[PDB]
Parts: C-alpha cells; structure tokens; sequence
C-alpha cells in the first residue's frame, strides 16, 4: 500500500514507450497536387531551421506552380525483404590434395559474413538485424568441374565438438544436423532460424564481451558479440581414404523475413578485416569523384 | 516560444533563450523495461531522482582548428554521484539520456557544430597507415571516459564511415548565428532489455565543427562547448559487490 | 508414381529465387523479439533524410577533407558572380556520392521523384546577403551569367533568423523513370543543374568575418521511389578480407 | 496449415503472405510484405512539431 | 559449372573470371551445370518507357 | 506428364529432415502397449530432479572419487573463513558436469533459467552452526572475504532438525538466453560464483565428531528451458566399439 | 517424399512450349502503360489494310 | 533424505519482479531429441580382404556400436518407436560409382 | 486419410499431427507432439505431500 | 564538477535579464534557529 503523495502521482515505472511518429501505408510514391501562384506574408515554406535536426518539409506544389499528376509508382522493391532477400557469396572452403591449408580431407568454417564486402556493406547500413535465412552450398573443382565425390557438411554449434580429421567420430552427427551431398546434385540448400540468444544480431557492439582490466593483449576483443557467434560450419570428403579431387565450396545466403533497426552512415573506405572497421589511415580516400573547382564541372 | 526552453528534473534546472528545438531520437521517449522484454527475475532498483539528473561533466575548448569529440555513454557517468554507484553494484542496468550541449558566442561569431548521437560506436583504428597490421583501440580510446577523446579522422568518424551520413542519426546543429545549444532526448537502445554498464557502450555523442569557428581579433576568442546529460527512467539490477570495470 | 514431366530450370539456382527449403532445426524457436526503437521498413524512409552533399568536392589530401563538407560565400564586386555549380543527377558521380541517398541511389537501376537541397548558412549574426539558386532542366547549358540562369527553376534566398532555404528540384522528366546518368548515351537519362549566383552581396559590417560557409543538405521528397535491385558500382574491398 | 510460429518476424506489425511445406515456419518463402513507411521517425524527430507554411524558428 | 548473371545498367561489370562482382550480393544469377537441362527464367517489361 | 521442375537441395540427405519414406513391412501391426509407469515426456522433466553436485571435485585416484560426492566442515576460529567456492555455470566444465542436469545441458546450445542447490547436513545430530551461502552474479570476482560475498544475493543456513537448505541462483542475465560459458569470449555468458561461509562457527558437545560432511543437490527451477539442440562434448569411445 | 514417375518429354526444351519459369527480379513493378495511339491486337486488321 | 527435490521457488527466497517468461520448451520432447539421423552401423565391401572378399556382408543390426547415438537411448531404460533408416554407400574414397 | 494404425505411437495420451503417403501410419513423419509434462512422477514422487512454507518433517 | 551534484540552475544570458536560484527548505529540524559558527552550525543553511 502507497500513501504519500509523491509516490502515489510517481511515474516511474511506466513500461509503454510514447511514440512521437507512427508508420503509414504507402504503395506508391506521392502524387502531386495543383498549385497556383502565391504572394504572401507570414507563409514561408521555403524557409527552414537545419538546425533543429529535421528535414526540409517544403513540398513542390509550394516551390513552383505545379500540375496534377497521378503517381502510381511502386514502393514495393525498397522494402527490406526486396532489398536483402537476394543470394550473395558469403563463404569460400578450400579442400585441396596436395596443399598447405586443408591435405587432411575436411574444413572448419566459422560463420561469419563478413570475409566478402558486397554482403557486408548492405547489412552494415544497419546496426540490428533480425532474420531467417537460405544458405546453399555450390562444390566443384577448381575449374568448375564436377565430379562424383560424396561430401558431408555439418552444422557445429558453439559447445559441440569440432572435426579435427576426416575420420572424427564427431562426424556421426547423432544429434547434429548433416547434410550429405554429390557434387554431381544440384547444390544443396537449407533453411536457417534466427540463432541468436539476443532479440538480433548487432554487426555493431561497441563494448568488450567480459569483465576486467582491458589491457593490450585482451584488445583484439574489443567488439567481441558472442551474440553473433552462431557456430562452425564443417565440410568433409566422406571416406577414409584420401579424395582424387580438390574441391572448393562456395557458400550463398539469402536472408528472409527480415527486420532491422538503427540505420547508419555506409562504408566508405575499403574493408580490412573481418568484425573490425579498421581503415588504411595513408589510403584515406573521398566518398566520392572530386573536380578541379566549385565553379565548373 | 521554442527559442526559449526549461528542462527541470530531479533538482537540476538547465534554461537556455537561444534552442532550436528539441530532438527525441527514433520518435520514441525513454520508458522503463516491460514485464515481457524483462528476462531477468529480481525486482529492479530505481533511485529515481538520485540518478535522474543533471550531470555537468566536462568543458572543450573550440578553436579554429578543432577536429572533434565523441564520448561514450553510459561510460561518462559510471564513476560520478549516485548514478555511478549503481552502475558500479549491479550487473544489469537500462537507461535513457537527456543529453544538453551548451556553446555561446557574440553576433560577431561564426561557425557550426554537429551533434550526433551513434548507437554502437564501434571504434576502428589506421590499420598501420598501410592497412596490413590488424590494430585495435585501446581501453582508453574506446571508453574515453568524462574527458572523451578527440577524432583523429573526423571525415571517417575514426571508423571507415562518411561523417556527411551522420545526420540520419538523432542529431542537431549548433549555428552560432542562430542557437547556443543542442538538446537530444534518448530512449534505451540495444538488442537486449538490460546490459552492464560497463562492458558495453549503447551509443556515442558526437560533437564536430563542420563550419569552422571564426571571428575578428578582438573578440572573445575562449569558446567553450560544454556536456551535460541527465539519465532517464534508470533501472538497475543484478545486485554484489562494487566493481569499476 | 503420380507422372510428371521435368521442365526447364530444373535443378538452376537463381540467386533471387524465393522458394522453400528444408529447415534444420525442427521445433526451434527463436529468441522472442523484444522492443528496439529505430526500426526501419522500406529504404525509401532513409531517401527522405537529409545528409551532407559534398558540393566543394574539390580537395583530396587527408587532411583538407572535412573542407569538401562545406563552400564559401564572402564580400564581392556587385556583378552578380557566380558562387558554385554543381550536376542535379543524384545516382552519378560527383557531390551526391557523399549523401545516403545517392549510395542507396546506387542500389537500384532506375528512379523516379523531386529532389530537395537545403542550404544553411553557417557566418556570423551580422552577415546579410541575398542568392539566387537555380535549377536548369536538361537541355540548357552551364548559364553563362545570372540572367540566364534566372530563366530557369529557381529560388531567391534572403539570411536572417532562418538560417537556411529549400531548393526544390521538381520531377521534370520526359520519360517516368531515369537510369543513373553518365557520360554518353544515358546522359539522356540527366536531370539537370544547380548554380548559385549572389543577388545582391555578402555585406557584413566591421567586425565580422569576411568569409562564411554554406553546408547543403540533400534528399529525395515524398514522390520519389526506385525501380530494378542491382548491385552498387563500388566494391569496398582488394583482395581477400582476412 | 497447422505449423510452428519460429519465424523470425513472428508476431511483426507488418502481414506477410508466404508459402511453406514443413512443420517450421521459418522454412517459409519471403513472401509479400506490408506497404507501410514511417519517415518523420527520421526525418522529423522533433517534440514540437512546426508546420510547412510556418517559420521553423519562433 | 557455370554462372550467368544479370547485370543492369549502372552494376559493375565483371572484367575477369574472378572479378569481385562474381559475388551476386544483389544481381541475379544463375548457377546451372551443361548436365543439367537448359537454365530458364522469366524476365519482366523494364524500360523506363 | 504432369509439369514440375526441381530446385536446389535435390537429391540431399538432411539428417534431421522430417519426412515421409516408403514402409518395409506393410500391413503390420506393432505389439500392442501395455502399461509401463515412469514415462517421461519432456527431457525438462528430468532437469528438475536434484542429482549430486561434486563440488568437492579435486580426488582423482579410483580409492578417492566418492569423496567428491561430499565436502567438510568443522570447527573454526570464529573468523567467517571460506568454506567453499564453484563456479553456478551449470553447461561449463566443473562440479557440474556430476549431475545430469549439466550432462543434458550439453545436448543444447542455449539455455535460460533458475537453478537451486540443496545442501543436506550429514553431521551429528547435536553438531549445530550457521553458514553463509552466496551466489555472486556477474561482474563480480570472487569475494575475497565474507563481508564482500554477503553482498550479493545469499542465504544464512541454521543447522537443526530440517537437514537441508536450499540456494536459489535466480535468472540473473543481460540476455534472454545464455550459451554455454567457457573462458575466453564465452565468458561472457557466465552465471556467475557461488560461495560458502562460516557465519558462526561448527559447534559440537564432547563426544561427537569434530569433522562432518555436506551433500550437495542442484537441480532447475521450474522457469528452465533450453534451446538450440547439438550434440554433448563427449564422445565416450577411444576406437571401434566391438 | 511424395511418390511421383517422370514420363518422356522430360527435361526437353520445346520452343513453343507455354511455361511457368521462375521470375528474376521479386516484387517488381513495371513502368506503367501510358496511351499510344494505334495498337494492334491481331494480325488479321492488318491483312485487311 | 525424504527423496523429493526442493520446493523453494525464487519468490520466496529473494524479492522478485513480474517477469512474463514464453520460452518455449518444445526443442526438449523426446521427438525433437531423438528424432535426428545418426550414424548406428558401417558395412565394408572390399575387394581383395580379410573379411567381405564374397561380394556380400550380413549385418547384426544393433546400434551400441556407435557411442554418440548408443549414450542418448542408454537415458531411458525402455524405449518404442519407428525409425527411418537411410543407407549411404560410396567407395572408400567417397567416391560415386556406376554400381 | 483411411490408412492402417500401425504407428509406434497408437493410443498415446498425446495428440500429434503428422504427414503420410502411404497406407501404414509408421511411415508418417515425426510431427508435432504435444507439450504435457509431469514432474512431480520424478521430483515430488512421495505419498503425503508437503508444502513448501512448511518444514518437510514434523 | 563537485558543485554541480547539488541543486543547481544553469543560467543562459539574453533578452529575460535574470534568472532565480530557489533555496528549497532542506533540514532536518522544522525550523532553524539563527546559525553562526559553533553548535549552532547545525542549523546552517548550506553554501551557494
Ligand atoms: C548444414 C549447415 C549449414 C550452416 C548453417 C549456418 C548458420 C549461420 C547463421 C547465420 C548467422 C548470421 C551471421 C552472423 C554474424 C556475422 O557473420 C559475424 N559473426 C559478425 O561479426
Ligand atoms: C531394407 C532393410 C532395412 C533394415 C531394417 C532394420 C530394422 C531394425 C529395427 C530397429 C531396432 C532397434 C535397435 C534394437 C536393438 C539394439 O540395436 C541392440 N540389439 C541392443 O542390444
């Protein structure tokens, strides 16, 4: 039971957040309305404050004298799904013969999108990101040729056990998903949830995974998610004996019912490394195309 | 009558006859977390007024050749009044900001500051100038504390990304011909209900001359830019003993 | 065995195809989606902000680039100079590259709307001064003076307490869409240019500066929407990204 | 059909319209989302809202 | 195995067998074997006209 | 010839595919079911039974290991010393790897939830005292005295005739899930530390042992679920099983 | 796996065959069609001029 | 010493705030456990060896050869159900031949 | 569909949903069981039930 | 920075010439007595 007043009128603990903006629906883009003449005092679309943070609401129809025009243009392309639900190379497995890499017949891929820029720079424009996705998975040699080879891949989770040969006993895969595959198939392709223990996955975290002195060994952490550490993706010939063929595998995602959150400024100097937005500070280039003078093209 | 303002909460009063509005970012006022986001079991702590407050934190010269600002939040906060101590004694803690810029000068100024607010700023460093040695920012750059830090490549946000796209975030702009000060209002911002305090920073102030200061010999030529913020709607759980990081 | 026939396609994987595949984890449910403020829907959302237009893209050098983010007015001789030009096209290289909305721009093949460029003078209170922005449909030429450049779409600014103007770049196109612009064939596909010319002077009494800067802000208006997904010009990378 | 709810953007304010062949509706198609904008979230994120016609500044 | 790749006026276009574009993170493109049975697709009408 | 056409994941072999294939014997019917009692539907189920925690996990000779199904107390010297310290991560290597609610933790990624541990006192019945139970979430390291452990979430246990008492390690997370911990970045997903301590000291009247042990039993709270099925860290096989 | 028997004609491409094939571009919407004076719809109006 | 686990819920043991918790528990029904293809018998038929140098081999089906899978069933002491058996075959090599 | 009840899970105390194709139910897919549980049978198996507030012995 | 985390009012020079501190009654006792160095320091005011 409350009784003084302070407590009684207290606000805190008000869960609802007040929403200043609310979505509308818009199929196509705006039609423009007639517009005569106007010679006025006190009116001044054109006028605007920068400053306060807001866009310019001047419209045409107050800019120039406008005509009708019935705008049945389709908003419909520019929606996330459009946008992002569109395969890309996210992934590349080397399994040689005779290398310096993978000789033993299998691969470890941890998951990350990052290793291949065009990818990369669409979802950076947004700091969360929530979604399902298609991964499929194209196997041939190194010419693009195909051959009758059997491989397994397999989903490693964070905690499973990790292939260390082609001959792990990990490879039963008793509880793990596999999926086995010729290269002689089409390519193989599955259906990912979303994974991770947060609400979405963050291509940003600003901050450091755990607690203590930060010091410059512990500094390759710094914007560590484990959030967006979904696992390791294992590929390997299957069979005891060692693979006549070099196979490469590429790995394609598609993202589906997706939501996002946070836009921001896009990429503009190139990547680096993967999870890291390192520049070259001496190659620091322009946005864009530069001219001789202000006042010419 | 929106030149002029008064922001009063806990038992900090801030006034100001030269705003231009106020910015609440995303369209979304501060709130407390929900009992269906809330995940974690013990029933939260809110100070309310302790913490709820203004916080006059730290004071930059602007100078004719100044880069640049940005501090981290809720880094700024955690070792300062009640507020502090909260963060230091709970695992869990949530928040909003209120966050007031304040720069004067004469009608016989000029010059233009952008304030921005970057969710998950995530600090890159020059990779070696080359780019072939993979660096990371120390402790120190990446939560720069009260003192904040100043950018090295403002142009690239000292993270590969394009200052002239930083106006679609909750930003605003001090024109000294036109107002003293920026005010921006933030709602919690994460992919999670509640975080520490410590280990991760939601977002990061940006303070950048984009229109160089300038003005007559003669004039007044010490032009201070000075922070203050207040936290909104602090829940705090999670509860042991103090920890600084 | 119910008969059917194989067509072609079979066995293609078509990057764009939206089809089902099988899930591999049954019964899994996701981590429930708690509030986050900032959630966007539709690109065009981000094409409505606007962001700096680089229209001093001149300087190179590291540490003269924040200089690109803003161009200069100062005291003249009364001919009505010319301050600054620059091409309306927002998805071709040059000043737009610097705004979202000419990299979003680059995401799509065709557009269609009116344009909006706000510029904010940044000198002192006590600077006066009156331009004439003007936008030159395609077909005429670089105005060779301001009388020319007056016949066209245009705006005539005056400072005082409104800091900045709106230069409204109407929709003004013979086809429905437009390709991204550039030099040759699709410069059929241009929408125009913008040049500014004092009116009257930057006047400014003793005491205040002689030199002032505009920073300009670009977006696209309600009407504008863009057509056919395709991949950017640009590709933020050397070789591998390790 | 009579399937899981495991999609990612189970429970959005947005309909979609898709197709599917198993028990997980995360296997599901794209589909066809809802035509819905919310600029001023971005564009006009002020408390006091001013109008066109008006001086932004007063 | 080959890769046929639609692009638009504007993407760029690929200059090697190992171009970057290759990537297909927004174009479309067909990933089909001479084995396999003619790739076919449907296109729509995309003049701006 | 009805007209289809196939799609990518042809041909594949999903291990945990869900589908329909061809019956070997048709027509035959399975041996009835009679009734059998301890059916259990939902591995949770067996989360909530409380299974001995070793915290005593230190003797590794085959004479020695059942002595890690039980810890000592005895008598002190009245300064709140240390009895006891674990780690509460229930899937990380450790004490909890003796129950088998660590051990069916391990066939799933993620988990989310309370956990309890009962301690039971195997002492004398005129042995009396009073400890100091303490879970320490997050962020903080281990207490280094009792005055800094009291300040965390705990519990004050009085010996008498209810043998046992029972330590709630509440939900206390940042995420709505947690992985497994493990050092390094994984650490991240910690529960945190659990620590026992003399309140007042072990008392016992002439005659009766100055040594006696405590039991520990952990088990889940009924708020505990887990996610993301994978298989166990273990493989209990060196070659061939023949 | 639904039981079905692939009958002859299987994996030909038959010119004039009237198909379904998977669409390149989703969700887009073509320019719209604007008046144009003089549109045919059968080849028989002209065999008739 | 009854044989029961403890009752003590976390309201009653510390101060607790409403939390609605939808986290499903569906992923742990013995379905979802086992119902996930594992790797339970291995049949070599070589050409020149010790073993199946005939052509054929007869298999015992019983699936404790392989630890994975033989540790999840050994859970339970009584276990009904169906099963769907998927038979890989390949050459040594993980080859594919025309046989 | 008319098929034959031959299924490991015939006369189960709960309801499931599955897929089939052919006239013997044990060829059906897993399906969706139903999310009944009963702890107690393992946790809390004894004849005189105690409260929680309540001291187990007395 | 150490006064700041008092009651405090933040003063903007410009047309409205003035600006109010209010000293809201904060004590302990209902009503003070005149302060002045000594015992009676107990019932001081405060600093400003
Ligand atoms: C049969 C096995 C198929 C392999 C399944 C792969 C599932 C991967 C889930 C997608 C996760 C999205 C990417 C998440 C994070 C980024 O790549 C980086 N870690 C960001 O630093
Ligand atoms: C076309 C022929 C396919 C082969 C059909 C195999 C059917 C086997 C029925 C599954 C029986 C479950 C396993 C039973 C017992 C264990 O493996 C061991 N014997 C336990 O000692």
């Amino acid at each position: 039971g409350d009784r003084v007043a302070d407590v009684i009128e207290s606000s805190i603990g008000d869960s609802v957040s007040r929403a200043l903006t609310h979505a509308l629906p818009a199929p196509t883009g705006q039609n423009t309305q007639v517009s005569s003449h106007r010679l006025d005092t006190g009116k001044v679309p054109a006028l605007q404050a920068a400053e306060i943070g807001a866009s310019s609401n001047a419209s045409d129809e107050s800019m120039i004298e406008t005509r009708c025009v019935l705008n049945s243009h389709s908003t419909a392309e520019t929606t996330l799904d459009s946008f992002f639900s569109r395969a890309g190379l996210v992934g590349e497995i080397d399994l040689p013969l005779k290398g310096t890499t993978n000789p033993n017949g299998y691969a470890n891929w941890d998951i990350d999108i990052t290793g291949y820029a065009q990818m990369r720079r669409k979802v950076e424009l947004f700091t969360y990101m929530r979604f399902d996705a298609e991964f499929t998975f194209v196997a041939c040699t190194p010419t693009g040729e195909v051959v009758p080879q059997l491989l397994q891949y397999m989903f490693v989770p964070p905690g499973a056990p990790k292939p260390d040969s082609r001959e792990s006993l990990a490879w039963q895969t008793a509880t793990n998903p596999s999926v086995f595959v010729k290269l002689s198939d089409p390519p193989a392709q599955v259906s990912v949830p979303f994974m991770s223990p947060a609400s979405a996955y963050q291509w940003f975290y600003d901050g450091y995974p755990t607690f203590g002195e930060h010091k410059q060994e512990k500094d390759l952490e710094y914007g560590a998610m484990p959030n967006n550490m979904m696992g390791t993706f294992s590929v390997r010939t299957v069979g005891t004996s060692k693979s006549k063929y070099p196979l490469v595998v590429r790995i394609y995602m598609r993202m589906k019912h997706v939501r996002a959150w946070i836009p921001r400024p896009m990429r503009n100097q190139n990547y680096l490394f993967k999870a890291n937005p390192n520049y070259a500070g001496n190659s620091i280039k322009p946005t864009g195309a530069s001219r001789t003078a202000i006042t010419t093209l | 009558s929106d030149r002029v303002a008064q922001l009063t909460i806990g038992n900090s009063t801030i006034t100001t006859q030269e705003a231009a509005n106020i910015i609440v970012g995303y369209g979304e006022w501060p709130s407390y977390c929900s009992d269906s986001d809330a995940t974690a079991v013990d029933k939260p702590t809110r100070p309310d007024v302790s913490v709820n407050r203004f916080y006059t934190l730290d004071t930059k010269l602007w100078e004719k050749s100044s880069k640049g600002w940005y501090w981290k939040f809720p880094d700024v906060l955690t070792e300062t009044g009640v507020f502090g101590q909260n963060a230091q004694f709970h695992y869990l803690y949530r928040s909003g900001f209120c966050i007031h810029v304040q720069c004067n000068a004469s009608k016989f100024h000029q010059g233009a500051l952008l304030v921005a607010v970057l969710p998950e700023y995530v600090i890159g460093t020059v990779a070696g100038g080359t780019g072939t040695e993979d660096t990371h920012p120390p402790y120190k750059q990446t939560q720069p504390g009260a003192d904040g830090f100043e950018l090295q490549h403002p142009y690239v946000l000292d993270a590969g990304i394009p200052i002239s796209q930083l106006t679609v975030c909750p930003h605003q702009w001090i024109n000294l011909r036109t107002n003293n000060c920026a005010t921006i209002i933030v709602p919690y911002i994460n992919a999670l209900p509640f975080d520490s305090a410590l280990n991760h920073c939601n977002f990061g102030l940006l303070v950048v001359p984009i229109s160089p200061l300038d003005y007559d010999q003669g004039a007044t030529p010490v032009i201070p830019i000075t922070i203050t913020l207040a936290p909104m709607c602090s829940e705090f759980a999670g509860l042991r003993q103090a920890v600084t990081q | 065995g119910f008969p059917t026939e194989l067509k072609p396609g079979t066995n293609q994987f078509l990057t764009t195809d939206d089809g089902v595949s099988a899930p591999i984890l049954p019964n899994f449910h996701p981590t429930p989606c708690i509030h986050i403020p900032g959630e966007v829907r539709n690109l065009l959302e981000l094409c409505q902000v606007e962001t700096i237009l680089e229209v001093n893209n001149v300087p190179t050098n590291a540490t003269s680039l924040m200089e690109r983010l803003r161009f200069p007015v100062s005291a003249q001789a009364g001919k009505g100079e010319l301050c600054a030009v620059f091409r309306a096209d927002p998805g071709r290289n040059g000043p737009w590259q610097s705004t979202l909305l000419g990299q979003l721009c680059g995401y799509y093949t065709q557009w269609s709307g009116s344009l909006e460029v706000t510029f904010m003078f940044t000198g002192s209170f006590m600077a006066t001064g009156k331009m004439l922005i003007a936008y030159t449909p395609p077909g005429g030429p670089l105005p060779k003076d301001r009388a020319t450049a007056m016949l066209g779409t245009h705006v005539i600014w005056d400072f005082g307490l409104q800091s900045s103007v709106t230069l409204v770049i109407p929709w003004i196109s013979n086809t429905h869409y437009r390709a991204h612009a550039r030099d040759g064939v699709f410069d059929y596909y241009t929408t125009g240019l913008v040049s500014i010319w004092y009116q009257t002077n930057y006047v400014v009494p003793i005491g205040a500066p002689n030199t002032a800067y505009i920073i300009a802000l670009a977006a696209a208006q309600k009407n504008f929407t863009m057509k056919l997904c395709k991949d950017a010009s640009d590709i933020l990378q050397t070789g591998t990204i390790q | 059909s009579h399937e899981n709810s495991n999609s990612a953007t189970e429970g959005s304010t947005i309909n979609y319209t898709t197709i599917n062949y198993y028990k997980d509706s995360y296997a599901a198609t794209a589909g066809k989302q809802s035509l819905k904008q919310d600029p001023d979230k971005f564009a006009n994120p002020v408390k006091d809202i001013f109008t066109e016609m008006a001086a932004p500044l007063k």
